[PDB]
């Protein structure tokens, strides 16, 4: 048995729909496909089950596009909410025993009508030797690349608190204790808008 | 519901680590044991069965992992001669329902020595004046660094009340040295408020980082403070200038 979730991460704004792909391989004639979401606690939450001999599954906001010949069983989540940000797993179940995919991390983003991408230099903390750069107000589809220097740390884009109801914004941070570290070049490994603001 | 015990455990290498899977309000003659290494899939290890021998999956050493069906409501998994390579997430399940009933899992951390356990260092960074001028908004940054194991919970507290608006946190902790097996971790979060709220010297901002560490019963010989389960915070007052 094999379950393939080729996408490691996907970003989509609130109120939109998102499709998470899953491909499987099985020699069995009768089986089930399950979709679970794994919460930050690492708890597994049931979303939907697709039977090998059934029509397209539906449960709450979840639906499955079951392409049996293609052994494709994509999950669509409709009307996305901030609480939907989690890691989603596709699993193939034969006699209770499950085979899982690698999982796909879905980040649900706020609707940013007026992106204002910018990189800000923060004041040094009198309690830390770390210099911090904040990349903020960029749009959902911005990809933040990892550092290519062991002495420079760069986070991915953050996940908004699911109960947030204000000052909603996408951001990443970069920090270092290197003498030469500057915010002007900290996020160079990323492809960013030509109008990103870099204040002096 | 299926309940696992313990939820978390930090064990010394060479010890026997027992993990329990209990079916509450129902009986299970069969229980499944899964293992998940970080950023990897859940993999079936073994199947516990009432009145018969445990079934083991390919590559699972029967000598290293003892599976036992103790009763019609209990299945146990024993990590014999625990090694740091055994550090993983162990989750059990029992048949029943559309899916299966899953336990909440066990975060097993195996350390060569309890001195490999480090709490987070927590720092707060104040809003940039350039951000305030450009957007009339003010973002605080919290950094939690050098902790091991990678399990922390970060929250923001304004004037002694937890806040959720304007809060955005890293999906997962960052491996400080990705190429090192003994790497420590870091995590960041942001809190955005209006510049008017930030510029009030009466407002209090605190980033709280809960860390799961050593138990009260655990041995400690180092000069540094015993890294027990604790809260590490960083704070700042509003700034009128």
């Amino acid at each position: 048995q094999k379950v393939t979730q080729a996408q490691s991460s996907v970003s989509m704004p609130v109120r939109k729909a998102v499709t998470l792909n899953c491909l499987y391989e099985t020699s069995w004639w009768s089986y089930y496909i399950f979709w679970y979401k794994q919460l930050p606690s690492k708890e597994m939450i049931f979303l939907i089950r697709q039977g090998s001999d059934e029509q397209n599954a539906k449960s709450g906001r979840y639906s499955v596009n079951f392409k049996k010949a293609a052994k494709s069983v994509a999950l669509t989540i409709s009307a996305l909410q901030l609480e939907d940000s989690a890691k989603y797993f596709c699993a193939l179940g034969v006699t209770g025993k499950l085979t899982f995919g690698q999982g796909t991390i879905l980040t649900v983003h706020p609707n940013i009508q007026n992106p204002d991408p910018a990189v800000y230099q923060l004041r040094d903390s009198k309690s830390s030797d770390k210099s911090v750069c904040l990349f903020t107000d960029f749009d959902s589809q911005t990809n933040v690349s990892q550092s290519k220097d062991s002495d420079v740390y760069i986070t991915d884009k953050c996940v908004l608190d699911m109960r947030s109801m204000d000052f909603k914004s996408n951001s990443a941070v970069a920090w270092s204790n290197k003498s030469d570290f500057a915010c002007a070049n900290a996020f160079n490994n990323s492809i960013i808008p030509e109008d990103t603001f870099f204040p002096s | 519901v299926v309940s696992q015990h313990p939820s978390r455990v930090i064990s010394k290498s060479g010890t026997s680590v027992k993990i329990e899977c209990r079916s509450l309000d129902f009986q299970a003659t069969t229980m499944f044991w899964y293992r998940q290494f970080p950023k990897q899939s859940l993999m079936l290890m073994a199947t516990s069965n009432e009145g018969s021998k445990a079934t083991y999956e390919q590559g699972v050493e029967k000598d290293k992992f003892l599976i036992n069906h103790a009763s019609l409501t209990l299945s146990t998994l024993t990590v014999t001669s625990a090694h740091p390579e055994d550090s993983s997430f162990y989750i059990c399940s029992a048949p029943g329902g559309v899916g299966a009933f899953f336990g909440q899992g066990t975060r097993l951390t195996v350390v060569e020595d309890l001195k490999n356990v480090f709490p987070p260092e927590v720092a707060v960074f104040e809003p940039s004046e350039a951000e305030i001028s450009h957007t009339q908004k003010a973002t605080l940054v919290c950094l939690a660094t050098g902790f091991y194991p990678d399990h922390v919970e970060l929250s923001w507290w304004v004037n002694g009340k937890e806040v959720h608006s304007g809060v955005c946190t890293d999906p997962q902790p960052l491996k400080e040295q990705p190429a090192l097996n003994d790497s420590r971790y870091a995590l960041s979060s942001r809190l955005r408020v209006s510049a008017t709220f930030w510029q009030n010297p009466r407002n209090h901002f605190r980033c709280q980082v809960q860390f799961y560490g050593l138990s009260e019963n655990d041995e400690w010989t180092q000069d540094r403070a015993k890294p027990v389960t604790q809260i590490v915070s960083a704070e700042a007052w509003g700034r009128a200038d």
